[PDB]
RNA sequence: AGGACCGAACCGACUAAUGUUGAAAAAUUAGCGGAUGACUUGUGGCUGGGGGUGAAAGGCCAAUCAAACCGGGAGAUAGCU
RNA sequence: CACAGGUGGUCAGGUAGAGAAUACCAAGGCGCUUGAGAGAACUCGGGUGAAGGAACUAGGCAAAAUGGUGCCGUAACUUC
RNA sequence: AAUUCCUUGUCGGGUAAGUUCCGACCUGCACGAAUGGCGUAAUGAUGGCCAGGCUGUCUCCACCCGAGACUCAGUGAAAUU
RNA sequence: GAUGUCGGCUCAUCACAUCCUGGGGCUGAAGUAGGUCCCAAGGGUAUGGCUGUUCGCCAUUUAAAGUGGUACGCGAGCUGGGUUUAGAACGUCGUGAGACAGUUCGGUCCCUAUCUGCCGUGGGCGCUGGAGAACUGAGGGGGGCUGCUCCUAGUACGAGAGGACCGGAGUGGACGCAUCACUGGUGUUCGGGUUGUCAUGCCAAUGGCACUGCCCGGUAGCUAAAUGCGGAAGAGAUAAGUGCUGAAAGCAUCUAAGCACGAAACUUGCCCCGAGAUGAGUUCUCCCUGACCCUUUAAGGGUCCUGAAGGAACGUUGAAGACGACGACGUUGAUAGGCCGGGUGUGUAAGCGCAGCGAUGCGUUGAGCUAACCGGUACUAAUGAACCGUGAGGCUUAACCUU
């Protein structure tokens, strides 16, 4: 039974899941639009959205917290300088998932995940 | 929570130091003895020139357990170790005269009255 | 849950003093011998606190006749009349179950003067 | 006597002055509305139908709404029936409240138990496991034998096997009613009752007592 | 473990009676580009619910 | 000094689990034994079938051993199926 | 078999370490040619566990446990 | 007794309880002196027994992490009959 | 041209020649406890030591530790200790090879389930217009065990010793159901400590890897060892048995007529499934009230228009779940996530400052972080639609409309 449990295992261990999401978090922040699988995209929301939220209160402790969960200083910078200010007024929902069909190789259901205000 | 093969310390001056529970008395297939429950014991360790001696089979009542008692408010009292007070086989009154260590009010019954009195606590 | 919250806080106590794991505490507890009830004291060290509203609990471990005695108290029970910090203790851990292993000078709590 | 429908809010305790902690399930018993009185003539048995709670006008179907509208009651979340014992009368539109349990001492509660899905024999039927070691080849929690040899030559019916466990109607009987709170629409029942927090409960007085 | 008798052509088809695929019950049409697409999915030209949220 | 001690490479294979249409016609995993010797290993060489070789288990002699393999006698014979 | 096997020699970086052990790394090289989801039973490989502690079992099988350096200390017996 | 049928021999130890174990007894069914007899320190992946410690071995299972099992897509067996 | 053989484990099922519990007659039955037979198979019916054991002895339990059948039930479920391969040895027989219903030590247990069967779970069609709900309950299943203490009463009984039925009250054991409020376990998704090493340029702070590196704690959920509940009472008809009246048979006779007592068995009562109950049932509510062509004119086929109730699909999802299914929600919205606030857990972050040669300590400060929790909030994502499903529902008879 899985009753009231959150957290997709995604046919990985904990270390691999944390690491992929850290990678997927930075790719999103960097590209502002990434194609992944739909279930990965739904979890990605639970990793990426709290960092944008942390990125509104620019304290050095916050840069350190983001660096611990991002391990990239391009991503911390873009969070606290561009994303944090850009989502200053938004009470959550920084990302939007848009389903985009099935992958040719394995028929995985895909989804584009995006920042709600891309402006490119 | 006292079952067969569990070692118990002794809470009396009978002469035994260590005893082993060999039978939880009461019902059939009765798995455990708690505080206030009579058990059958063998003495695995005794002091020389004592009332009891090693290998003697007799009865004991549990007075303290590591699992502990439960109270009606939901409070639990747990002891550091499991201890017993030896009892005669056909009389079930205590062999000793002193009771060493605390006891509980789960022994406040006509049968165990001569233990709560001689105890230093409850 | 607001239902349960309201039903819970309606019987919670108001007098519960602040204490901390490591503090030495004299819990006064009712014992009913027949009909006439008298308070009994259990002085010892707080090794664990559970903070869950009405379901809050705290464990006091004391040594008695060489026999380590732990008592888990339900802090909002009417069985418990009074909690009283007699000594504050400086520990760095929420839970002090390691004090079970220790004895005498090994299980001493340095005093808090914060 | 009839019973009432409610909802599982959760469990709490009631401390008494004497020192006793009483575990209770809190049952939210909103006012039960009679939607249909079945009588011996037209229906063939004497019962009442009730609804309670609320449903969206947008999620009520037209068949449901006419049935509520005929009774002159607001659409609740479901329909439940209670049989009548030959003296108790009721009228459509009549609102029955938790005060009906004011004088009762013990109640039977029924709900849908928590669902455990596909359960093994160990969990579902208290089947003892086999040896964890001492040679055991792939048969640690497996059910063992399921029968005899070329005489029945088949598995008998009702053989305790692995499958769906829970998510079924369960009645727990003779539960002490701790407190009836009419102004707050709550029944307090000593002890656990079936199902998950937030689940429909039916509460009746105890048959046995 | 294994069959004592060859199952027939008929038993084989009865097993496959549930093997038919369901078709798409309906395609949805974009309010702006008129493309057909899977409902709640984006179009092949990059439109979702009339908005062009892809580059291509 | 040592057919000495602990322990890797290296050589082996006591237990257990896995696997038993295997990843594998004998392995894998965890542990286990020897580990300067009667050790181990490479290259090449010699011993040939009632023969070899064997610290001896009828063990091994190209996944084959109480008489190898291939070919021949040969369509042995088969009061049996 | 693009097979968890077998296959001799040579080269031998850094931190820790007695070490060619072990962990992490460098150089260099790989991610093992189906993937995507789900988070049932059961199986496998593992982690933890109240109280009890071999009551298991043919058998403590397996697990758990012990494990290092130095100082002290070390029985029976003995071919010393 | 790696030898004893009778046999779980008798007694004793150890255990609450011991067909095993140890010790002694002799009634050696059916030991016995280099197909060696009796001992024997050390050694043993040797056989049997005991204890300390340890533990999911067990009482009596519970939860968790992973690989499968289940679902989708692709490839696509087998024994049997 | 193979039906795997002892015992164990797991799971069991029937029989009754009944071990306990229940009901009873005789007793050389005072009472307590027994003896023996009759009825009764509802439920229940040990853990250990020794041995491969079945068994048996012994220890200690229990209300009792029943007897048998099921391939001496169960190896395509487990084990492999015994026993029947190859090794080796003792004794013994034999010149010997070898051998023993003698012993010893050691020694590969395969199978992805087609059918039946079983446990679960769905799809299809049917149930005669379609649809959404609520039900009746034919039938089926589950459950059915009992100890101890106290009162009645130290009474009835008995010379004493001891010591009741009947009825009653409480508390346990075992089994089962539910559940998480408590007590706990778990918690590789929370926090913290810490060893070694690498990296983030370095300091400081962090992260990776080392079984989650090792540990200490611990949310939710799941859960037992935790805590609530249950077995019933009662009714009906009976068993063995006890009787009333009562002839046949002037009497007697429980029986022939007739009448009544009488048990955990039976039927009910309690719980669960349940109209595929094709004998397909009932009740409530909802929807559909148009044109016509055709011809073997028949429950006929086709065209146009219409497309409902509702359903499904899709999507967000769930204390529901293998998949289906079930439930909740879909902007007229709290369905999920995010966010806010709280709680919870961890236990006083970082940075700065003070003290100290320094390790570190103190202060800012119960700080910082905080998963699944609570209460809220449309920020994100749950599309305007399309799709399926129709268009008043056979014949015959009867009654009511309307005797
Ligand atoms: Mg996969
Ligand atoms: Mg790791
Ligand atoms: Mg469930
Ligand atoms: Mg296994
Ligand atoms: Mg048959
Ligand atoms: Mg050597
Ligand atoms: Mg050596
Ligand atoms: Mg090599
Ligand atoms: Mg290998
Ligand atoms: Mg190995
Ligand atoms: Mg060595
Ligand atoms: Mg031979
Ligand atoms: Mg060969
Ligand atoms: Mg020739
Ligand atoms: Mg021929
Ligand atoms: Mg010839
Ligand atoms: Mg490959
Ligand atoms: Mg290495
Ligand atoms: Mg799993
Ligand atoms: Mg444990
Ligand atoms: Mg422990
Ligand atoms: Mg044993
Ligand atoms: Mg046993
Ligand atoms: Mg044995
Ligand atoms: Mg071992
Ligand atoms: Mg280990
Ligand atoms: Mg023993
Ligand atoms: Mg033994
Ligand atoms: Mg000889
Ligand atoms: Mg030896
Ligand atoms: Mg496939
Ligand atoms: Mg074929
Ligand atoms: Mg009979
Ligand atoms: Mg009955
Ligand atoms: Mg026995
Ligand atoms: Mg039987
Ligand atoms: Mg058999
Ligand atoms: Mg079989
Ligand atoms: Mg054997
Ligand atoms: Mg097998
Ligand atoms: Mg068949
Ligand atoms: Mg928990
Ligand atoms: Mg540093
Ligand atoms: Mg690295
Ligand atoms: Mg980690
Ligand atoms: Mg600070
Ligand atoms: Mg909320």
């Amino acid at each position: 039974m899985r009753h009231r449990k959150s957290g997709r295992q995604l046919n990985r261990n904990s270390s691999h899941r944390q690491a992929m999401f850290r990678n997927m978090a930075g790719s999103l922040v960097r590209h502002e639009i990434i194609k992944t699988t739909l279930p990965k995209a739904k979890e990605l929301r639970r990793v990426v959205e709290p960092l944008i939220t942390l990125a509104k209160t620019d304290s050095v402790a916050n840069r350190r917290l983001a660096f611990a969960r991002t391990r990239d200083n391009e991503i911390v910078a873009k969070l606290f300088n561009e994303l944090g200010p850009r989502f200053a007024s938004r009470a959550g929902g920084y990302t939007r998932i848009l389903k985009c069909g099935f992958r040719a190789g394995d028929n995985a259901p895909m989804a584009y995940i995006e920042l709600v205000d891309r402006s490119e | 929570m006292i079952q067969e093969q569990t070692m118990l310390n002794v809470a009396d001056n009978s002469g035994a130091r260590r005893v082993m529970c060999i039978k939880v008395l009461g019902g059939s297939h009765r798995r455990y003895a708690g505080v206030g429950d009579i058990i059958k014991i063998t003495i695995k360790e005794a002091i020389p020139r004592g009332k009891v001696k090693k290998g003697d089979v007799l009865k004991a009542v549990v007075v303290r357990t590591k699992k502990g008692v439960r109270r009606p408010d939901g409070s639990v009292i747990r002891f550091d170790g499991n201890a017993c007070v030896l009892l005669n086989n056909n009389s079930e009154q205590p062999i000793g005269t002193r009771i060493f260590g605390p006891v509980t009010r789960e022994l406040r019954s006509e049968k165990f009255m001569k233990i709560i009195s001689l105890a230093p606590e409850v | 849950s607001n239902i349960i919250k309201q039903l819970e806080q309606e019987q919670m106590k108001q007098d519960v003093p602040s204490f901390r794991p490591g503090d030495t505490v004299e819990v006064k507890v009712w014992v009913v011998e027949g009909s006439k009830k008298r308070l009994q004291a259990f002085e010892g060290v707080v090794i664990a606190i559970r903070n869950r509203g009405l379901h809050s609990a705290f464990t006091v471990r004391k040594i008695s006749n060489g026999e380590g005695v732990e008592r888990v108290f339900q802090t909002h029970s009417p069985v418990v009349d009074s909690i009283s910090v007699k000594r504050r203790g400086a520990v760095r851990k929420a839970k002090l179950y390691y004090l079970r292993e220790r004895t005498g000078k090994a299980a001493r709590i340095k005093e808090r003067l914060n | 006597m009839i019973g009432l429908v409610g909802k599982k809010v959760g469990m709490t305790r009631i401390f008494t002055e004497d020192g006793v902690s009483i575990p209770v399930t809190v049952i939210e018993v909103e006012a039960n509305r009679v939607t249909q009185v079945k009588d011996l003539a037209n229906d063939g048995y004497r019962a009442i139908q009730v609804t309670t709670g609320a449903k969206k006008a947008n999620r009520v179907t037209k068949p449901e709404a006419g049935h509520f509208a005929k009774a002159g009651v607001e659409a609740g979340r479901g329909l439940w029936e209670f049989r009548l014992a030959e003296g108790e009368e009721f009228t459509v539109g009549q609102s029955i409240s938790v005060e009906l349990f004011a004088d009762v001492k013990k109640v039977d509660v029924t709900g849908t138990s928590k669902g455990k899905g596909f359960a093994g024999t160990v969990k579902r039927w208290n089947f003892r496991t086999q040896d964890a070691t001492h040679g055991n080849s792939l048969s640690h929690r497996v059910p063992g034998s399921i029968g005899q040899n070329q005489t029945p030559g088949k598995v008998f019916k009702g053989k305790k096997m692995a499958g769906q466990m829970g998510n079924e109607r369960v009645t727990v009987q003779s539960l002490d009613v701790v407190r009836v709170d009419a102004e707050r629409n709550l029944l307090l029942v000593k002890g656990a009752v079936p199902g998950a927090t937030g689940s429909d409960l039916i509460v009746k007085p105890a048959v046995k007592a | 473990a294994v069959q004592q008798n060859k199952p027939t052509r008929s038993k084989r088809g009865m097993r496959r009676s549930h093997d038919a695929l369901t078709a798409v019950t309906s395609l949805s049409v974009d309010k702006t580009s008129g493309e057909k697409h899977l409902r709640h999915h984006i179009t092949a030209d990059g439109y979702y619910r009339g908005r062009k949220v892809i580059a291509k």
